[PDB]
């Protein structure tokens, strides 16, 4: 699977508290993190599916 | 709001929670109908949330308001987060009474040293994760512009200002920005961005208000 599928989730610097999707390698499933809003890393997706389409 | 304290109920009367199906940001309100928040909180549809203490629990002095226009500064940068202000028209005007009431728009720009006051209901740790029931109050001085820049290289313009210890301990946090920063009845600063939370030598960064007056009023009159 892509690289970017394999990163950590990316809160970034902004502090606004919104919630997205992001791929859990290890664990091998899609779950929720707090983002930032701003400067977003491509592991972030605003849907479940849309983050299993991409790194399923 | 990290390593703060909870505020005296209703003593922030005109901190506004921003939701759209949760808490997302914090904002101000400046008149019966108007709201300034930061740009990078922006969302196609806003509820604003008015005279609230428990962000989840129904006490009977909240106000929900819905927002009729949203208008980010025109030179607002999504990567550089200069110019991170924007402006909330609500649907209708609000009721101001004790626990809903507007503050100030700076008089000029306050110096360094000046102690604000800074508040939110973000996440109140620096490693994991406590989104509090209750806002959460900051005491915090306005720092000189060469230690903001010295904590952060090439990345502080003009517009911004920072606010906090350079030791860490006590930062705004993820859930705060649009938030307010409060100086002598005065609305100087919004919570803005930051590298990580109440993390030593990267103080909070906000956006320096006073540079915005004449914005803010005009684009009032004007909407
Ligand atoms: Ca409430």
């Amino acid at each position: 699977r892509p690289d970017f599928a394999l990163e950590p989730p990316y809160t970034g610097p902004c502090k606004a508290r919104i919630i997205r999707y992001f791929y859990n390698a290890p664990d091998g499933l899609a779950q929720t993190f707090v983002y930032g809003g701003c400067r977003a890393k491509r592991n972030n997706f605003k849907s479940a599916e849309d983050a299993m389409r991409t790194a399923g | 709001i990290v390593g703060g304290y909870t505020c005296q109920e209703n003593s922030v009367p005109y901190q506004v929670s921003l939701n759209s199906g949760y808490h997302f940001c914090g904002g101000s309100l400046i008149n019966d109908q108007w709201v300034v928040s930061a740009a990078h909180c922006y969302k196609s549809r806003i509820q604003v949330r008015l005279g609230e203490h428990n962000i989840n629990v129904l006490e009977g002095n909240e106000q929900f308001v819905n927002a009729a226009k949203i208008i980010k500064h025109p030179n607002f940068d999504r990567k550089t987060l200069n110019n991170d202000i924007m402006l909330i028209k609500l649907s209708s005007p609000v009721k101001l009474n004790a626990r809903v009431a507007t503050v100030a728009l700076p008089s000029s720009c306050a110096p360094a040293g000046t102690q604000c006051l800074i508040s939110g209901w973000g996440n109140t740790l620096s490693s994991g994760v406590n989104e509090p029931d209750l806002l959460q109050c900051l005491d915090a001085p306005l720092l000189p512009q060469a230690d903001c820049e010295a904590s952060y290289p090439g990345k502080i313009t003009d517009n911004m200002v920072c606010v906090g210890f350079l030791e860490g301990g006590k930062d705004s946090c993820q859930g705060d920005a649009g938030g307010p920063v409060v100086c002598n009845g005065e609305l100087q600063g919004i919570v803005s961005w930051g590298y990580g939370c109440a993390l030593p030598d990267n103080p909070g960064v906000y956006t320096k208000v006073c540079n915005y007056v004449d914005w803010i009023q005009d684009t009032i009159a004007a909407n």
